[PDB]
């Protein structure tokens, strides 16, 4: 069962994603990004990301449905 | 919905910005021949589908009919 | 081509690379040229 | 030619379908069907396949009844329905070819000059892929020997979309191996490829068996194939190779050694620090 | 494991939650409604969560 | 009035070519075909009509259809180049006669005999006597140059209806005039 | 005819067979790589000829047999393996 | 850009038609997101104008009050060129 | 009829073999992957591409054109204008010579 | 009567994999097509085969359904074996999740006219991208009954709790308008057994050695990495700081060096040198 | 309604929106609608 969840995760980040720009964390587990398409949103953060890369302003790929940064 | 063909490149097919400001390349140019068809010429293409379903005749807004 | 008093220094730097090199760039991707910077004298004025 | 034929996994499960209708309902050996595909260079993507009447006699062999009119129909829905597909052979659940099969193959030539005959068996086989594609080939055999319709092979792979991909996940994942190289189904995998070779080789030696008895012919090819195969043989004891998979097996179980090493470590950290909390805990308890 | 297992499950089920919009706001209207201005859209007076 | 499937298998044999009627032996069996088919089609709109050639192995190119229409346009490019096999074609028509699109029409097969039948008398009167039970009705047309009245046909037939016959009949048709009128009499008729 | 072993074949063999002066097995064995007959490899030194062959040849029913008992031992090899595997991991198989 | 080829389309379509966009230093000005739609509008111009075949049936004539801040290109060769 | 748009646009960067970053015409930026049998070699910084209107997936490539500034810094004329139509000026031709 | 919250719309192994596959064909548009099924009893409806209908201009509406088309459909179905009735039909929501709109309730209605359990079933082929198939089987709660009665479903077992209310579904009308119907998943072997061969691998992939020269490559990596991270762990535990550890180990958890980045790696080296390592050993053995 | 076509096929700008080639409802009489008259249309 932790394989297939792993398998999950890995396949949250599936290639088609929206490239967006990361504009504060708001706590771990979240932060607010600012689509591409023209719109801010609030997401959720992946937990495997890499805290470190989180710059004030970065460009995080976001999920296309669900919006959470992955 | 209303669109326009910026360009025509042979695979037969046509480069179309809608009037809502996007632009669709099409697999096929739709229910018209291509050979009837040119760079600006106003194409009826689908709302969703984005295919061109018919030629439109040569529209002037009413402001370009009001400046005559 | 053509340049005249425009696009390649701009007054400052204005024009450069994409108005300085995009020059030579089809300037080779092509048979010899001729730049071309004509009326010198005009140049961001 | 075809050089190879995608089976989609919904053409199985649509052929199970019929076969198990069809044999539900009345008993019928084999069901012959359509297959509906889109051509690629080469490779031939079956992606459809609707049922086709089909009545045949076995004692007689050369009576069989396939609807042409319905099969045109059935075709016209799916044109409507989706018309990238057309038509490119045939599938019939038989597990082994038919005498009257090659009629049939060129019936459906009619319809599609690039015929390829996919037997797709309803029974599962732990060794070996469902499909197998066929076509006609008629040639003059070079080698001397009388020509005759036969049936060419081509490969088959089953392949998916996005679409049946995600079905297949959906419907296999209670029974679903994880995706990830865990040592317990690599060793699993390498015992099966152990049992597939041995198989093939059981094979091989059956129709070795056959050809030395004459019950079937000497091919006069392929069979130099067998030969090639038996050449190309690693030839292993060569000290110079031994030397060297000598070398790269202790490369090998250096590198485990020192992961064992950090593992052994590692688990004793972990007891030590189990250990000072259990006593720490007692400690405070009074 | 279980709790590694329960983790990774929870996390997943929160991703495909759709992302929140973010807005300013303006004022409270009524102790119950908020005038706010999402990013590329105009006002909206929402409800306030119960927390 | 009956409601019948009939399933006409047309000879494309090489024999068939000779033209010992007027035109030709394939234009004489086309106008017979026809013939048959509009005689059937009229005689209940609600029938139908199959044509299966009788060379090679066999081909059923035109499956039960009520209208007459893709019949005679199939047998347009009958192209008779091949040999005859009366066992196999009789046993396809009645597999697609059971594929009958309409289970009450009633068996009826029309057989254009124009080619000599290389098969076993044994196997001609085992499947007489198979169609009997099954309760398929097979009109015989012997066409042409054949031996007169061929012996093995009108055992067919006669062991088809024994004791008691009725839509079972052998018509053996001299050369002469076109086969098409000759067929109006005997098989239309009743 | 080379136990598929000793694929090497010595000199002197090579010119007893084809009755071929000493000299003349090297320009043969050229001959042969070239045309497209063996994919082998050629020693002076030790004057021996590595053969590694890929033209096929036709068989005999005695070859046919050969080649099945050899066939029947490399099955049975594999078989044996095969097993040895299964037993020696029931645990970790799964 | 839109109107501007619009207006130039009926003026092809009317044969003897003439065109006359007064007032023209408004979409004149000299190249310098405003900016980017007139400069747009423009190119449109210099463009419908090179787009006539040579002594075609529709002539345009412009006014202004500052040829200083008109743009140089449009004046040119083939384009506006008798400044009256 | 069946057939569907394509989305137009261009291919910023590569990510890797498989992943690309293309900006939509006039939308967001997504990262996206080729379709199979393309030549990942066309798709190049700047070439223009025509992405699936679902998967967002790279189809095929198309050639660039047009361009408002681009109409006499790219143009050729490989044209043969003999130096009798500039007359007077033998002696100024002789030194571009 | 009432309808038991305990029905079950059994979609079967080739139905969905039919109506996900229609629904991708026509994404960016909506498709629709009937289903076919049988109606066992008061608490199941089987859905055996669906068979798309034409893509037309009407769009997903009681028009889209061609009376010739599906007559001619039905009937040679029948003759290759199929005798199945209409139990439903199914639309694809692009986009959207799995709820009904006014023109779908006015579908749903005029199927129900014909019977009284006619599930109507909603995909949507964009949603369902990855291991989750957003299925969804909705049918028309009688307005009426809104007050006549309460609710429209008896709660008679526990098989329909089970499952949760969507927040789309509920603002596009789910409980109120139209009411969702669990849907199972009839599979079978044969059908699960067919199905494990899209990714079967051959008996070859389990005997091939990899390549020792990406192999090494990778060893080498993974080891100077796990030397960095063995230079990481021995600063971490060499520090111990005991300034409240039980609060250290957990102000420090980023999934790094102690044992994450640790014997994760260990297991990666180990398992993928003692995999190669018998593959080689059974090559040796086997072949020659 | 930029222009009329000629069942009579109306030309509609949606403001910003986009460009669409509609037909009157039957609600409304062909002779109501003229050229460069601002109308109603449904959001579908």
């Amino acid at each position: 069962e932790f394989l297939h969840a792993q398998e999950e995760v890995k396949r949250i980040q599936s290639i088609p994603l929206v490239i967006g720009q990361f504009l504060e964390a708001v706590d771990q587990n979240t932060a607010i990004v600012g689509s591409t398409t023209g719109s801010n949103y609030y997401v959720r953060i992946l937990s495997t990301i890499d805290r470190e890369l989180l710059k004030p302003n970065a460009s995080v790929a976001l999920h296309k449905h669900s919006n959470a940064l992955v | 919905l209303v669109s326009n063909v910026i360009e025509l490149l042979d695979v037969k097919c046509a480069v179309i910005k809608t009037s809502t400001r996007q632009t669709y390349f099409l697999p096929v140019i739709g229910l018209v021949d291509a050979e009837k068809l040119k760079p600006g010429d106003l194409v009826g293409v689908n709302k969703d589908s984005y295919l061109i379903l018919e030629t439109l005749p040569t529209e002037y807004d009413s402001r370009v009919k009001a400046m005559e | 081509l053509k340049v005249v008093s425009s696009s390649i220094v701009d007054k400052y730097i204005g024009e450069s690379a994409r108005l300085i090199r995009e020059m030579f760039n089809y300037a080779r991707d092509h048979q010899p040229c001729i730049i071309f910077m004509d009326e010198i004298d005009a140049i961001g004025g | 030619a075809v050089q190879k034929v995608v089976v989609h996994p919904l053409v199985l499960l649509s052929v199970v379908d019929h076969f198990n209708r069809i044999g539900k309902v009345g008993n019928q050996k084999r069901v012959v069907g359509v297959l509906l595909g889109s051509w690629q260079k080469k490779v031939l993507d079956v992606s459809n396949s609707f049922a086709v009447p089909f009545d045949e006699d076995d004692k007689d062999d050369s009576v069989w009844f396939l609807d042409h009119d319905y099969l045109e129909n059935m075709y016209g829905m799916f044109k409507k329905v989706n018309a990238r597909e057309r038509i490119v052979g045939w599938y019939h659940t038989g597990p082994k070819l038919h005498k009257n099969d090659i009629a049939i193959n060129e019936l459906m030539k009619r319809y599609c000059p690039n015929s390829v005959l996919v037997i797709i068996d309803v029974k599962p086989k732990d060794l070996g892929l469902p499909t197998e594609a066929y076509i006609s080939v008629e040639e003059v055999h070079d080698d001397g020997t009388p020509t005759s319709k036969t049936f060419e092979h081509v490969t088959s792979e089953i392949g998916a979309e996005e679409a049946e991909e995600v079905g297949v996940e959906h419907l296999l994942r209670d029974i679903k191996d994880t995706t990830v190289g865990t040592l317990s189904q690599r060793i699993t995998n390498q015992v099966h490829g152990l049992k597939g070779l041995n198989s093939k080789l059981l094979d091989i030696r059956s129709y070795l068996e056959k050809v030395a008895t004459g019950k079937l012919p000497i091919n006069h090819q392929i069979i130099y194939q067998l030969q090639d195969v038996f050449n190309l043989l690693p030839d292993v004891s060569l000290q110079e190779f031994v030397k060297a998979f000598y070398l790269k097996t202790n490369d090998q179980m250096v590198v485990v050694y020192l992961a064992s090493l950090i593992r052994s470590v590692v688990a004793l950290h972990n007891l030590i620090n189990n250990k000072i909390a259990n006593r720490d805990a007692e400690k405070k308890e009074g | 494991l279980n709790a590694k297992v329960r983790l990774l499950r929870e996390e997943l089920q929160l991703l495909q939650e759709q992302g929140s919009y973010v807005g300013e706001v303006v004022r409270a209207m009524d102790k119950k409604k908020v005038l706010v201005k999402v990013h590329p859209e105009g006002k909206f007076v929402v409800d306030v969560d119960k927390n | 009035m009956v409601l019948e499937s009939t399933m006409v298998c047309v000879d494309n044999s090489e024999y068939m070519r000779n033209g010992d009627f007027l035109p030709t032996r394939l234009q004489a069996q086309q106008d017979a075909v026809n013939i048959v088919c509009h005689s059937k089609t009229r005689s209940n709109p609600e029938n139908n009509v199959g044509l299966i050639t009788l060379a090679n192995d066999c081909e059923v190119l035109t499956t039960l259809t009520p209208d007459t229409g893709r019949i005679l346009s199939k047998l347009h490019t009958v192209q008779p180049k091949g040999k005859i096999t009366f066992c196999t074609g009789i046993r396809v028509a009645h597999l697609a006669l059971k594929h009958r699109q309409g289970k009450n029409h009633k068996m009826r097969i029309i057989a254009f005999v124009g080619s000599p039948v290389e098969d076993n008398e044994k196997d001609l009167v085992k499947l007489a006597k198979r169609l009997k039970k099954e309760k398929v009705n097979v009109d015989i047309i012997n066409f042409g140059e054949e031996e007169v009245n061929t012996e093995k046909l009108t055992a067919f037939v006669n062991t088809l209806n024994g004791k008691d016959g009725t839509g079972s009949h052998l018509v053996t048709v001299p050369p002469g005039p076109s086969l098409a009128d000759a067929l109006i009499s005997s098989p239309i008729l009743a | 005819t080379r136990p598929a072993n000793h694929r090497q074949l010595t000199f002197e063999e090579i010119a007893k067979s084809a009755k071929i002066t000493v000299n003349e097995v090297e320009l043969l064995v050229m001959k042969a790589l070239s045309v497209g007959l063996v994919k082998g490899s050629i020693d002076e030194v030790d004057k021996r000829v590595h053969m590694t062959w890929v033209q096929p040849r036709v068989l005999d029913l005695q070859q046919i047999k050969g080649m099945k008992d050899r066939l029947e031992f490399w099955c049975t090899d594999v078989k044996s393996m095969e097993m040895l595997v299964e037993h020696q991991a029931h645990d970790i198989l799964t | 850009a839109k109107l501007v080829r619009d207006a130039f389309a009926l003026a092809k379509e009317k044969a003897p038609s003439i065109i006359f966009i007064d007032e023209l230093d408004a979409i004149g000005t000299k190249r310098f997101a405003g900016d980017r739609e007139v400069q747009r509008t423009m190119l449109e111009l210099l463009n419908q104008l090179d787009g006539f075949q040579p002594n075609t049936q529709v002539k345009v004539i412009a006014a202004t009050n500052r040829v200083d801040i008109l743009d140089p290109a449009l004046l040119r060769s083939g384009r506006l060129d008798r400044k009256i | 009829l069946q057939s569907v748009g394509q989305i137009v646009g261009e291919v910023l960067k590569q990510l890797t073999e498989e992943k690309f970053i293309v900006k939509a015409t006039n939308g967001p930026r997504y990262v996206v992957g080729c379709r199979r049998q393309l030549d990942k070699s066309k798709l190049k910084p700047g070439t223009r591409v025509a992405l699936d209107m679902t998967t967002l997936t790279i189809m095929r490539y198309l050639p660039r054109e047009v361009d408002p500034l681009v109409y006499n810094m790219s143009h050729e004329d490989p044209g043969n204008v003999s130096y009798s139509e500039i007359g007077g000026l033998s002696e100024q031709i002789r030194e571009l010579r | 009567p009432a309808v038991d919250t305990a029905e079950q719309v059994y979609i079967s192994s080739l139905a969905l994999l039919k109506m996900l596959k229609h629904g991708r064909a026509g994404v960016p548009m909506e498709v629709m097509g009937l289903m076919l099924g049988e109606f066992v009893d008061d608490y199941t409806v089987r859905v055996i085969d669906v068979f798309a209908m034409p893509q037309s201009g009407t769009g997903v509406s009681v028009e889209a359904v061609d009376p010739v088309f599906q007559a001619k459909m039905l009937d040679m179905l029948k003759q290759t074996g199929r005798p199945e009735m209409v139990v439903g039909w199914y639309h694809s929501h692009p986009g959207f999740g799995c709820w009904l709109s006014g023109v779908d309730i006015n579908t749903q209605q005029s199927f129900e006219a014909l019977s009284e359990r006619a599930v109507a079933v909603v995909v949507d082929p964009i949603q369902s991208v990855k291991g989750k198939v957003v299925i969804d089987a909705f049918r028309l709660i009688n307005a009426n009954m809104m007050v006549l009665g309460h609710e429209p479903r008896q709660t008679t077992s526990n098989l329909g709790h089970l499952n949760k209310p969507s927040i789309q579904a509920l603002i596009h009308g789910l409980n109120r308008h139209y009411y969702s119907i669990t849907i199972n998943y009839r599979k079978n072997e044969l059908e699960q057994k067919m199905l494990l061969n899209l990714h079967k691998k051959s008996w070859m992939e389990g005997l091939t050695l990899q390549d020792y020269s990406e192999h090494c490559k990778h060893n080498e990596s993974v080891v100077k990495e796990m030397l960095e991270l063995a230079k990481n762990y021995n600063k971490a535990v060499e520090e111990e700081d005991k300034m409240t550890p039980e609060q250290l180990a957990i102000k420090n958890v980023g999934k790094q060096d102690p044992k994450r980045h640790l014997e994760e790696h260990v297991d990666v080296l180990m398992t993928s040198n003692i995999v190669q390592c018998l593959a080689a050993m059974l090559d040796t053995v086997v072949f020659k | 309604c930029t222009k009329i076509i000629n069942d009579p096929k109306y030309i509609i700008n949606v403001k910003q929106f986009a460009k669409f080639v509609v037909d009157l409802s039957d609600q409304v009489a062909p002779t109501d609608i003229e050229e460069g008259m601002r109308v109603g249309v449904d959001r579908n």
